[PDB]
């Protein structure tokens, strides 16, 4: 996949975001933007040039679900990679994002090398 | 059911 893919990394906890942000820089993505809900992140969207995103489930406004829905549905983003972050593994959550179209599913906290795994079965998958 | 949710991420290529 291309080193300039632009991500962003959706997290109402300014910290994760960081955090993500520096496991990505460290995995040579340097170019990333941040958004703190579905809502923040939908209008920098609008932008345009975004090649990828990885959202938390929980956060106001709108959560990491129906951001994810919102985006699958759209006319011009439906195709855009989503990975989607949670607090814990559960049935009812994974198979949640399957059903919604997540392109991956990571539990928090996650070293660099998860991360890289998980981009990289992404990456795979739509022959980026 | 660890490994229902293990088999489960393994079959959406998760």
């Amino acid at each position: 996949a291309d080193k300039e893919l632009k991500f962003l990394v959706v997290d109402d906890f300014s910290t994760m975001r960081r955090i993500v942000r520096n496991l990505l820089k460290e995995l040579g993505f340097n170019n990333v933007e941040e958004a703190e809900d579905g809502v923040d992140a939908l209008n920098k969207l609008q932008a345009g040039g975004f090649g990828f995103i990885i959202s938390d489930w929980n956060m106001p406004n709108m959560d990491g679900l129906e951001l994810l829905k919102t985006i699958r549905a759209d006319s011009a983003m439906s195709a855009l990679p989503v990975l989607m972050v949670t607090a814990e593994a559960k049935k009812e959550n994974i198979i949640a994002a399957a059903q919604a179209g997540a392109s991956g599913y990571v539990v928090k906290p996650f070293t660099a090398a998860t991360l890289e795994e998980k981009l990289n079965k992404i990456f795979e998958k739509l022959g980026m | 059911s660890q490994d229902q949710v293990d088999d489960l991420l393994d079959s959406l290529g998760f």
